[PDB]
């Protein structure tokens, strides 16, 4: 951690904000169900699925896509004012940079929010309308094994 | 300023009474036949509906203004003001946002209904219907301003009403003048005001009496703002009725100053006008 | 093709029924 | 609806989307 | 960037210690502009022999 | 202690989940530095020079005279309390409108607000916002930088400087004690106390098949309403008003709360917002119950807009085309507002026609309402709402103290008001300023 | 997202002309038929062999 202070914590900011991949329900069972690796009646989906609430100032911001880009964007504020990188960033620029980089961070954006409680309703629709079923592996994050 | 009565509910009288002369005459009454204006409104129906500063003689204006039809037209047009434009069809109301727009139609009852109540001149009353009290007369407002003072020929249901007005509660009940011959502060007259616009305005007068300092403060202020170089003295003699909204306190000016850095840019050509707006005050009074 | 008309009920306007190939239904029955 | 009118004005303070809707459907 | 002008010119006689890589001492001056690149002999002078 | 960075907050980092993150992370940093050149700046230094007899003192006595010569300096005072009061008025407005985001007192929180979203915040704060520009007429844009990230629900205002040693200063700038929203507030609680003077209504809708002869009040109903959800044999619509239909002979049944197929004919309750999703499956089924005299529903709208078509009790009316006309402009995005048909309140004793109503209200709705005739001897056949002397105390009352009313009660016409006469002096007119 | 987002309401105004589409019942109609001709032709070339 002092031999590499923004490895170290890059290392460890991947390992413990990347989302916990999940699963829902699509289709109808007296159906039947055309995935193989997946169980036969369901879905796969890369980010943890809540159900759709209302849209309050709770619901927005606590979404595993805005816990992403809220712990990104703080880290990279770290590396971009470092000690290893005033060899070409001057002091004005650090403080632009710096505004510009958190000016990601406070823009209200309902796609965080959409791909946790909107998409996997909206996607367990779509994979029963089209022709062709969803194929699926099971997505597995971090897991060297 | 507002000179008229201070009310924002009107006495609207939606279906007219009959005109009926040729049959079943002397059943209504109206008081056209008597060359007088009624105090309370005649027609079948008369209901109240808010049209804020109905009676406002005075000033241009405080600028928005809530005006609801009466029950008979149709009444969603003041509460399509926000969520529910381009969404929705003219002769509808949003439902799932009613709280919204509602909420928004009292911003617009409250800012308007945020003026001051200016006192009027007050004619004592020479003729026999009060004998002597003084009340404010103005354009035709004294039939609406009084209600206790009216000419009431046949017991209708108005008259059913005003004959239970009592006599001494029209007009002005206390003044309080300072210095004789000089105008006075503040009289405390009865008339048509609700009670609801009247805590506005007598909120307005105690946000404009939070804001104000004394003229031996506002000598200290003047002086310590100008670090004490040039000094000036008020003069110490009895002036009657002053108001000066002219100070925020320190707190107040604390949001301003952050609300002014955030509407403002963050980049170097928004912090720069305000360098060289600094930089040629401070090269024309500089003796160097 | 099993499906005509669905005429909605909050609007109440018909939606009728209609490198790669657009897939159609095998002719079953004869 | 993908609008970037807050993003722009947000960082021009300090001076069409199908690669998202292809990472979605490719999930 | 007062004291490194004068401690980058003078670069040959009177060599000092700067603190990180990707800085040394005969940088121009109007890059340090943080506070971790600030010498540790400008620091505490003590240690200028 | 070098001051790395300089911040300010445009949002409360507390409500997002950002209570643990750094401070360049929440708060929005200045980056301004222009530069200088030093030998512009060793020249001045080095060479100087003034007037000889110099008494700066009486310099600048001098010169700061036309400065303070009126209001410059109390401009910035006189716009900073209005940037205050629009600041909690924008902060009530928008957090009165969400399921308690802030402390802030909600009294008319009965009345529906589904939309929550950003978009809707953004609206509501806007609009507040273009209140306080039209009624003080302020050029100058007043907070019209907190809608800059995209969110007024999380409008708070903070700064902060950041040290190199992470010695991070924050402290908050809350708004002061506000009096607009503190007269905001007696607006709203006295608003639901009687919201029929702004032509809204509490209660629901019935639509019973009343055919009556004599009077009929649908404001202000008499005795008990006839079923409440949740009542003995009171069935509440399922929220598709979906209508599955049998086959040769039996009838069409509603699908109700639950999945069970209930019969039409009886008694229902439909909320607002199934109506506003089965319109036409209303008006074609249901609708026809109701005119026979069959089922009776409640559409259970919170508070909604009215609309009075008053008419002669003399001729016939069916109201059934005007809430035909009612029911069939109701979309998914809005109801048009309740169409009731109240009749004129007649002088003289009339022979009235069998008259056949539908719409009547459950609470009590008939407050705006005046005596009915003001200019006749006495209502014969209508309701006869004299002129009622609880709006009229200062009037009519014997036993009223002039400094009292009922102000979260009812609105009281007749008051003993002070009428101020200020003069407003200029800088100039209170001190002597030369 | 749009000014008035009511999500059951926009849900069901955009996935009705999708369940008009018969892709449902084209797909299992695919797959029955994807039987018989496999079991048709994994035969036909093992009885060869």
């Amino acid at each position: 951690p002092q031999q590499a202070p923004l490895l170290r914590a890059f290392a460890e900011h991947i390992r413990a904000n990347w989302p916990q991949p999940s699963e829902f329900g699509y289709g109808s069972t007296l159906q039947g169900s055309a995935n193989l690796f997946i169980p036969s009646n369901r879905m796969v989906y890369p980010w943890p699925n809540q159900p759709l609430p209302r849209l309050t100032v709770a619901p927005t911001y606590d979404s595993a896509m805005s816990n992403w880009i809220s712990t990104t964007i703080a880290f990279f504020i770290r590396v971009v004012n470092s000690v290893n990188m005033t060899a070409t960033v001057n002091d004005l620029t650090r403080r632009t940079m710096t505004g510009v980089m958190t000016a990601m961070r406070q823009v209200k954006t309902m796609t965080p929010f959409y791909i946790q409680h909107m998409c996997p309703t909206e996607l367990s629709v779509l994979a029963s309308v089209t022709v062709t079923p969803p194929f699926q592996v099971p997505f597995t994050r971090l897991v060297q094994n | 300023e507002d000179t008229g009565l201070c009310t924002s509910f009107m006495l609207l009288d939606n279906i007219p009474s009959a005109h009926l002369t040729k049959e079943l005459i002397g059943f209504t009454w109206f008081m056209q036949m008597y060359q007088m204006t009624p105090p309370l409104p005649e027609g079948a129906v008369n209901r109240i509906v808010c049209m804020t500063n109905w009676a406002s003689l005075g000033d241009e204006g405080r600028g928005l203004e809530v005006r609801l039809p009466p029950p008979t037209d149709s009444s969603v047009h003041a509460y399509k003001t926000v969520l529910s434009r381009g969404y929705i069809d003219n002769a509808q109301f949003n439902p799932l946002a009613l709280r919204s727009n509602v909420l928004l139609m009292l911003l617009q009852f409250t800012l308007s209904n945020l003026k001051i109540n200016k006192s009027s001149t007050f004619t004592s009353d020479v003729t026999t219907i009060t004998s002597g009290r003084m009340i404010r007369a103005f354009p035709e407002l004294l039939a609406l301003a009084y209600p206790g003072r009216a000419v009431l020929p046949t017991q209708t249901k108005n008259a059913q009403f005003l004959s239970t007005a009592i006599a001494d509660r029209i007009g002005r009940l206390d003044r309080a003048n300072l210095i004789g011959g000089e105008v006075s502060a503040m009289v405390e007259c009865m008339e048509l005001c609700d009670a609801l616009t009247l805590h506005i305005r007598e909120t307005y007068i105690m946000l404009l009496r939070s804001m104000h300092q004394d003229p031996t403060q506002i000598v200290q202020i003047v002086n310590e703002c100008a670090n004490n170089l040039l000094n000036s003295t008020i003069p110490i003699s009895l002036r009657p009725t002053i108001l000066c909204p002219w100070f925020a306190s320190s707190e107040d000016l604390r949001l301003q100053q952050v609300m002014h850095l955030v509407n403002i840019s963050s980049n170097t050509a928004a912090a720069l006008p305000l360098v060289e707006a600094l930089s040629t005050l401070l090269r024309s009074v500089t003796p160097l | 093709n099993a499906i005509r008309s669905f005429l909605t009920a909050w609007d109440d306007i018909r939606i009728l029924s209609p490198d790669s190939a657009v897939a159609n239904g095998p002719e079953l029955i004869i | 609806v993908l609008d970037p009118t807050v993003l722009t004005n947000a960082i021009t303070t300090i001076s069409d989307y199908a690669a998202f809707w292809k990472c979605i459907a490719s999930w | 960037k007062v004291f490194m002008a004068l401690a980058n010119l003078l670069a040959q006689p009177e060599p000092i210690a700067i603190g990180v890589p990707g800085m040394h001492q005969t940088t121009p001056a109007s890059q340090f502009s943080h506070p971790g690149v600030w010498p540790p002999g400008f620091l505490n002078p003590q240690l200028i022999n | 202690d070098v001051i790395t960075n300089v911040l300010v907050a445009r949002v409360d980092p507390a409500q997002r989940g950002d209570a643990a993150v750094d401070i360049r992370a929440t708060h929005a940093t200045f980056a301004a530095a222009l530069p200088v050149d030093p030998a512009a700046i060793v020249v001045a230094m080095l060479c100087g020079q003034t007037e000889t007899n110099l008494i700066p003192s009486h310099h600048y006595g001098k010169a700061f005279a036309p400065l303070f010569a009126s209001n410059a300096m109390f401009t910035r005072n006189q716009r900073a309390v209005i940037t205050r009061e629009a600041f909690v008025c924008a902060r009530s407005a928008v957090a009165q409108c969400q399921d308690a985001g802030f402390l802030v007192p909600r009294p008319l929180d009965a009345l529906r607000q589904f939309d929550v979203t950003s978009a809707a915040a953004a609206e509501i704060m806007h609009a507040v916002n273009d209140a306080f520009k039209t009624a003080f007429d302020l050029d100058g844009a007043l907070l019209d930088g907190l809608a800059l990230y995209g969110d007024p629900r999380i409008a708070d205002l903070s700064a902060a400087y950041l040290q190199y040693g992470g010695n991070v200063v924050r402290e908050h700038v809350p708004p002061g004690p506000s009096h607009i929203h503190r007269a905001l507030q007696q607006v709203e609680s006295t608003f639901m106390a009687e919201m029929n003077l702004f032509n809204v209504a509490r209660g629901n809708l019935y639509l019973v098949q009343t055919a009556t002869n004599g009077n009929w009040s649908p404001m202000a109903p008499v005795a008990a309403p006839p079923f409440v959800r949740g009542g003995p044999n009171v069935r509440v619509v399922g929220r598709f008003g979906t209508i599955v239909p049998r086959p040769n002979g039996l009838e069409p049944q509603l699908i109700d709360d639950g999945n069970v197929p209930r019969d039409i004919a009886g008694d229902w309750v439909y909320p607002s917002d199934v109506l506003q999703v089965s319109v036409a499956v209303f008006r074609d089924y249901v609708w026809p119950m109701v005119k026979a005299g069959r089922t009776r529903v409640l559409v259970e709208l919170g508070h909604y807009v009215y609309t009075l078509h008053y008419y002669d009790p003399q001729i016939s009316l069916d109201e059934a085309p005007i809430l035909e006309e009612w029911l069939s402009k109701i979309n998914p995005a809005g109801i048009p507002p309740v169409p009731f048909c109240i009749p004129i309140p007649q002088v003289y004793p009339c022979i009235t026609a069998r008259r056949v109503h539908y719409a009547f209200t459950s609470e009590n709705n008939n407050d705006s309402l005046f005596s009915t005739n003001a200019a006749s001897i006495d209502t014969a056949f209508g309701e006869n709402a004299a002129v009622s002397p609880l709006r009229w105390p200062g009037l009519v009352d014997p036993n009223y103290r002039v400094g009292t009313n009922d102000l979260p009660n009812r609105i009281t016409l007749y008051n003993s008001l002070y009428r101020y006469n200020f003069t407003y002096p200029t800088l100039d007119g209170i001190m002597y300023v030369r």
